[PDB]
């Protein structure tokens, strides 16, 4: 996208694809780092475990 | 109570914020909330209703967090989310109602439905969120022993009365001298007669005099004076204080002249106005002494003197009026007033639902009863009342 | 129509969070909300004017993001938001009066301007942010069919009308029964008068009706009730029924009796309140039903034996009434108020910019005539108006 | 001005936010800000007072950041952060009463107190935060030349005033042709008056005009206008124009014809309305011209006949009139009104700490003659007064 580099710093709060999903404004590149920012597990009991 | 507010509070922000398009960024924090709201509401059972004909409702929360995987909300996901919205607005609205239709004689201020008492858990605490609107802040203020205030505007502070004093009467009614006055809602309306027009009177001067005992202390009052009472400047017939007949009075208005008005805090005079009109300000004040003088004029052209006999037979019967409205107050305690609409709220709910009369307010919630004994239990009644309204009419329109 | 709005509330919230010295982290999400707009719109060419006087305009779109690397917010980033800002808000005032200044008979809830057509585009739904205002929510929630509500202080809802009826009359109009009534936004006043002062009716009383219907059903209102009308109680000379001479009314004040006022919703007698004064609740209802009685004193002291003959010549008339003023209400529908200016603001903005009349709304906005035909299609281009015209206002001062 | 705002927000949204149990994403930015306010006020003295009997206070700073980390409050974290609030809070609250009770002939915009001229240097300008509130932003956008706003329910923009003209007088005030009026808060209510009823006059017309010129221009204004003057339709004994003797009206009211009530700005008819009543819009002006007409009835009964004779004796006196009465509207200078409370904030705290009679304001912040003589001067003092006293109200009740 021609964005300058990012000078991301060690001990940042977020995380560069954090970062990038905001800086970025396409929207296929900005969902898809989205998805992996907010990607978690989900914790179920299922049958008793 | 808190726990109350902060699921409406929550709900209103879902509602308001969820929309389909909307980056996530400006759901974040909104959505972290919510689903910190369903965590905790998730496995408990509350039940509402029971109390006149509120139906009995049984609520079961066994809800999915929402999303946090799209970068725009779309409109699968808002479908989603009102899903869940409606459901939680509908045990909201139950809760409130059944809330409002509730009082106690001994400790009013209390939550008195099953569900706010269960609510009122410390397991719910999760669930507290911003505490912004006025109601909930003097809530949490008055909880803390803190000051509390409410803005009115035009404070339903004065019950009903249309009366008449009279200092001087035969059974003829045709020699009279008094007062007559309406106090209404936020404004007085007082007039001082006398049929002679003080051709007999000390330096031809009769005084009159108005005391208003306000139920509660009002502060940085806004009030309007004006020195004529349109409610009693044209002819009628009233009955007798006894009601044993009628008598007529044909009042000639002329200008109160030595006009006090005196707002008074335990008996000591904190705002004094003399012959000033217009816009005055009480800063502090439980009671309003309003004073004026009928003079007798000195100097009378002859259709003035005609009007004034020394003799019985007075026709025109000389009258000098005041009115006063309170445009802007503020009280520690709550109070009905033209822009609010709780008082309206709870009244519709309890009509609604033929709640029967209960041991604290007055039957149909009657200002007029309310506002005249407004004693303490009723006070914490209706501040409870009226902090749930406002919670419910965030969320019903 | 959501576009606009939210393109309002987010240069709003620029202009209020977008201040020097303030910290990155306080418009962190703003600022992401705002360059989502900005690259929304870039590239995009809208027209707004051609009607009437409003010129017409053209607006481009080529702006810059804003940065987001510094810790506090200097006099530099303030200027350049600034003037995009301002750029912005222009083009939020013309959008929105090219959207106040027209109607449409067919469709009015959509869109009639070509710039808020081109928003109702898909690709600008990204531009969405949150919806708290109370007009959007009802603009939201009538899209959805849900149900909705306004807020309103002494709503506008009766269209002006002074009046009377006459039920007994003759040529010379000296032995006359009948009502008088003015009935002007918020307030109804009425008056039941009587020239032979009941002396031959039927067990000495006359009966009043004054039946006043509303062209949308109010909810939860807050109603004082005052037992007399001040506006007909002194003498008075009125053009008879065709204008062809003028009659004299000349009234004694009675006290009304047996008053009841009953609020109706679709007939069935929803509220009713007998004999009761000040602060009382409506809680659903489409028409009041005002029923008071004038009854002869059974006793009278000489001055009213006087006053009352039973002869024909009444030189005083027997007159009662009531006073009926709405505080507050809620509405499903649009009204003027007291308090809000938006019928104010599109009126304004129409006879500034010469407006021709359209097919929709009565010439000049007459609110009298818009309330006294309020058609459906008239309420969706009145919703439309007033919903643009809060979000211009959210804005221009 | 704006650091004390930026003081007074963060401490509210302190309040109202960080409660015990709230997820600590609801308030980790606020809690930033709140950092912020610390850090920058820390090592700063300040003192307030010394003016009338507020008494001489100091304030010092020495407080540390929050920075506990947790998911959700406890009662140690907000605890911790109370104790700042509470400080905080009682350091705003003396500043902006320092800066309330104090005046400038020149330059009064500019900060009075001492506490506020420090707070206005450039290294207290990182607590910003949002300017939201009306008055805030209105100062802000006034600071930026462009146009302001305020929103007032019943503008108080008349001063009080009653008053009569007569056009044709004698001594013995037995035939009387004039006008009468009553200008106060946001009423007019005018009356003309003829007591020979235009028998001799040109057509049987006789012409009433009443010119009301405001002090500030209003705009968007929706107004209600009645063709009755209420106060002016009763008997009365009014003292004559030099007070040396009193003079009997004794009115009876005709329709008032040929009704035009016109709005102009700069002397230039902005807008105009003829014959129409009830809620009309004045989008700008500046001055109110009604003109109205008593015209003799062509066609009379024998009642009116009798009432309206040709000789001398004019028993009953032929009376029209206009009430006119501006619910809401906007204006570029701040005024008083009918539902806010700082003229109420601002003289109940002046007349509580009994500050001597300033350069600018007269003694009591009497309202009639601040909007009498509106100065320039006088208008940013009280710009500066209410804009402090908002910020006040956002902490004190
Ligand atoms: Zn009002």
């Amino acid at each position: 996208f021609g964005m300058q580099r990012m000078h991301y710093r060690n001990g940042d709060p977020q995380t560069p694809f954090q970062i990038a999903e905001q800086q970025i404004q396409n929207f296929q590149v900005a969902n898809w780092l989205h998805f992996v920012n907010n990607n978690y597990f989900r914790q179920v009991v299922i049958d008793g475990v | 109570m808190d726990v109350l507010y902060s699921l409406s509070k929550t709900l209103k922000d879902a509602r308001d914020k969820i929309v389909e398009g909307t980056l996530y960024s400006n759901v974040s924090d909104l959505i972290q909330q919510f689903n910190q709201m369903i965590i905790t509401m998730n496995g408990n059972e509350f039940q509402t209703g029971g109390i006149g004909n509120l139906p009995i409702r049984n609520w079961n929360f066994n809800f999915g967090l929402l999303g946090t995987t799209l970068l725009n909300l779309d409109a699968n996901y808002v479908e989603t989310a009102r899903n869940t919205i409606d459901y939680f607005v509908d045990f909201v609205d139950n809760v409130c109602m059944d809330e409002m239709v509730r009082e106690s004689q001994r400790n009013g201020i209390a939550p008195q439905s099953d569900s706010l008492r269960k609510l009122s858990a410390i397991k719910f605490k999760r669930i507290n969120f911003d505490n912004s609107s006025e109601y909930i802040e003097n809530w949490n203020l008055q909880n803390r022993r803190q000051r509390t205030g409410f803005t009115f505007h035009k404070p339903n502070i004065f019950p009903y009365s249309a009366s008449f004093t009279l200092n001087r009467s035969q059974p003829a009614h045709d020699n009279l001298m008094g007062t007559m006055w309406l106090n209404a809602g936020s404004e007085i309306q007082v007039a001082g007669f006398d049929y002679s027009c003080a051709i007999n009177a000390p330096a031809n001067i009769q005084q009159f005099e108005h005391i208003v005992p306000l139920r509660r202390v009002l502060t940085t009052a806004t009030i309007t004076l004006l020195p004529d009472a349109e409610r009693f400047s044209f002819p009628r017939v009233i009955n007798s204080a006894d009601g044993a007949t009628t008598w007529f009075f044909n009042p000639v208005i002329l200008r109160p002249n030595n006009v006090e008005v005196e707002f008074l805090l335990n008996g000591q005079i904190i705002n004094t106005y003399q012959a000033r009109f217009g816009t005055i300000v009480a800063r502090n004040f439980d009671t309003i002494r309003l004073s004026f003088q009928l003079m007798r004029p000195p100097n009378m052209t002859p259709a003035v003197a005609v009007l004034f006999p020394n003799a019985q037979p007075f026709e025109h019967h000389a009258t000098v009026g005041l009115t006063l409205r309170i445009e802007s107050a503020v009280c520690e305690s709550v109070l009905a007033d033209a822009s609010e609409t709780l008082l309206a709220n709870v009244t519709s709910v309890r009509q609604e639902y033929a709640i029967p009369v209960g041991p604290v307010f007055p039957p149909g919630m009657n200002w007029t009863d309310l506002i005249t004994n407004y004693s303490p239990s009723r006070e914490d009644n209706l501040q409870r009342v009226f902090t749930v309204a406002s919670i419910r009419s965030m969320l019903i329109k």
